[PDB]
């Protein structure tokens, strides 16, 4: 389901308008701890506790932040770090020294993917300790501007859904046309199937012919 | 299973069997038909007894000649009358073991001569 | 420009095969030679006792002289005249 | 464990000053910190100019990083952060003072973050390359013929991505202007009609590669469909002339004998 999920007109409704407040120095209405798990539990997230995000854990982070850039950005973290280090056949490289970097740069990769997404969104300051070492003060603020990012993209996924129908009808064309070309070649094979049995019959039929006349003659 | 790209053994089957058919269906013919075209000569009851068996020389079947089967064979009726030395000869003929051809031989040109 | 049921035509030249009309049709024949074999023989005896005996097989015709040991053979062509077939093989034996 | 590299090789020594003082000099690391770097400094470095270097190298891998003033204190956890692999042979007490006779400890981890810097690029690069690859074979993987039905099932879930990305991109650029006070995302919805655009022609070209693929298909199996009913009517002509020939024959040979037995038997 990947495209899909965007195209909503009265589906859902479940994330409220999005808010700006030109008050406070974030430019988003900076969420209190129960109005940021009733979307989180609404939206395609999944939550341990609202305590948990009180006093965040470092393993906790990074899960949900893995699984925000996968669904907002679009992206599988396993799968750009094995595109990230990918076996080069370059002859300078060492195995030895590629061990050394192996574990160093894959947490780098991620660190670049947060910080650029918590960039666009309106954070410009994505340290490597907002996820190993995570501040409960420090969360709520990162965790209000995804949340402003989620209302204000359900407003705009209704100017969307025109893309989304005409992928699926072109889409729908090219399915329809390998269907009758796969259509096409079991009706001609259930053709010869059954030629080939009446012919099998027939020949049955006279080979049994020529065996009995050939008993009563020579 | 048979597929129609093997149609060519039922193919050659069929014209051995073809062949088969039309070279039994030649070879009795008929033997007696023959007997009488080439020796000109017919076997046939004797008109007095069923059991008597008739030569008839010629196509025309003016000459013929009977005789008995049963015991010594004797000499019966003839279309050309035949003197009694004739008659004795022919029964001499018979008379030695020989073969019956032999009799017909002298029978046929005594019965054509006396036509 | 193609067959109208191809699967349909194939099963009515099967189902007009007869085999039974032409088994019946060999016994007949059959029949027929083993009728010729008794109303014939009573001839054939008296003519192949008489020293000539028929070769079908390769259009001959076979007269023996018993005393000699020698055997003539008269073939048979569609050039030779009937008088000549009827005088060589008698007055030969 | 303990360090398997030559740290104390006076030889190995002036390689790595050489490839960190290279590095440095070439990314201008004496412009932006408005300090000099030389050979002569990396060999006898002093606690000022060793914090500068951590910290600039560092700013590198993590830019929004925000650096106390006891810089010291940081060292420690930013290498257990950065998943350090010889961070057992490296004391905490040696922190407060890199000159003395441990300095090989922390030349080696310089050196170790010089490298990462390079090797951080270069992966990065790559991930530049998998983001943009799969709007990038465009037609040319997805007009060849599909060889088998997960070939087509994967054929769609890249034009399913494609457009996924537009509207990512969408969404981003207007969120963006949302937070510059706008509230008229025109110039981001025009972007993404461009965009639209090239996945039409790309869809086209499938659609009219697949038409032509239909239309060879319909023509050969004419052919093969008229090839085959050729050779059943075949065998319907020559079983039926086989049928006629064998009773021509039978009713042959029983006239031909009734009329022997009839002269066998009119002969008399
Ligand atoms: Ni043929």
């Amino acid at each position: 389901r990947r495209s899909k999920r965007f195209l909503i007109s009265n589906r859902t409704t479940k994330l409220g308008p999005a808010k700006r407040a030109s008050r406070n120095q974030d430019v988003f209405p900076i969420l209190d701890l129960q109005e940021l798990v009733i979307c989180l539990q609404s939206c395609d997230f999944a939550l341990a506790t609202q305590e948990n995000i009180s006093r965040p854990t470092s393993d906790y982070m990074v899960t949900l932040y893995k699984q925000i850039i996968e669904n907002f950005m679009g992206i599988s973290v396993e799968s750009l770090l094995n595109s990230s280090n990918q076996e080069t056949g370059d002859g300078h490289l060492q195995e030895e020294n590629e061990n050394i970097y192996l574990d160093t740069l894959n947490v780098l990769v991620l660190n670049k993917i947060c910080f650029k997404f918590f960039e666009n969104i309106g954070v410009q300051d994505f340290n490597m300790t907002d996820l190993y070492k995570p501040e409960a003060q420090r969360t709520q603020r990162l965790l209000s501007a995804v949340v402003n990012y989620a209302r204000f993209r359900e407003e705009r996924m209704f100017d969307c859904n025109s893309f989304i129908l005409q992928m699926e009808s072109l889409l729908g064309q090219i399915n329809k046309l390998n269907d009758e070309i796969k259509q096409l070649q079991k009706d001609f094979e259930v053709e010869v199937k059954e030629i080939e049995i009446e012919y099998s019959l027939l020949s049955g039929h006279i080979n049994k012919y020529m065996n009995e006349m050939l008993e009563y003659m020579q | 299973m048979a597929s129609i790209d093997a149609f060519s053994d039922l193919e050659r089957r069929m014209d051995g069997f073809q062949k088969d058919v039309a070279q039994v269906l030649a070879r009795q013919q008929n033997h007696v038909a023959l007997y009488e075209r080439l020796l000109q000569l017919r076997v046939l009851p004797g008109a007095s007894d069923v059991h008597d068996v008739r030569f008839v020389f010629g196509d025309d079947s003016r000459c013929w000649i009977e005789v008995a089967m049963h015991g010594d064979h004797v000499i019966g009726n003839s279309h050309p009358a035949l003197d009694p030395k004739s008659r004795a000869t022919l029964e001499h003929v018979l008379t030695v073991q020989g073969d019956l051809a032999a009799f017909l031989v002298v029978a046929r040109d005594m019965l054509l001569a006396s036509l | 420009n193609l067959l109208d049921n191809p699967v349909e035509f194939l099963k009515e030249v099967r189902e007009s095969f007869d085999i039974q009309q032409d088994v019946d049709a060999m016994k007949r024949i059959r029949h027929d030679l083993d009728v010729i074999k008794e109303e014939s023989e009573a001839r054939l005896k008296l003519y192949r006792s008489l020293g000539v005996i028929l070769d079908l097989e390769n259009d001959q015709v076979l007269i023996n002289r018993k005393n000699d040991g020698n055997i003539d053979i008269l073939p048979l062509d569609n050039n030779l005249s009937d008088f000549y077939k009827t005088k060589y093989i008698w007055e030969r034996l | 464990a303990r360090d398997p590299r030559p740290l104390r090789d006076k030889n190995f020594q002036s390689a790595i000053q050489e490839e960190i003082y290279d590095y440095l000099k070439k990314n201008k690391f004496d412009i932006e910190t408005n300090h000099p770097i030389s050979i002569k400094f990396l060999k006898q470095p002093t606690q000022k100019g060793f914090i500068i270097i951590f910290k600039w190298l560092y700013l590198r891998l993590d830019p929004g990083y925000g650096f106390t003033k006891s810089i010291e204190n940081e060292i420690y956890q930013i290498l257990k952060n950065l998943r350090y692999p010889f961070l057992e042979s490296i004391n905490k007490s040696q922190i407060s003072a890199v000159g003395g006779s441990n300095w090989h400890k922390f030349l080696g981890m310089l050196h170790w973050m010089v490298r990462t810097n390079i090797k951080l690029d270069m992966c990065l690069n790559k991930v530049d390359r998998s983001l943009i690859n799969q709007n990038t074979q465009e037609i040319t993987i997805l007009s060849q013929p599909l060889k088998t039905l997960d070939e087509q099932d994967q054929r769609q879930e890249r034009y399913e991505l494609m457009v996924e990305k537009l509207l990512i991109d969408y969404f981003t650029e207007s969120y963006k202007s949302f937070l510059k006070l706008e509230d008229n995302y025109e110039p981001s919805m025009q972007e993404l009609k461009l965009g639209f655009e090239k996945f039409v022609h790309i869809i086209n070209t499938d659609v009219t590669s697949t038409e032509l693929k239909l239309e060879e298909l319909k023509v050969d199996l004419n052919r093969k469909r008229y090839k085959l009913h050729q050779q059943v009517i075949h065998v319907i002509d020559i079983t039926s002339k086989f049928k006629i020939n064998i009773q021509s024959s039978l009713e042959n040979s029983e006239n031909e004998l009734g009329n022997v037995i009839e002269e066998l038997r009119n002969l008399e």
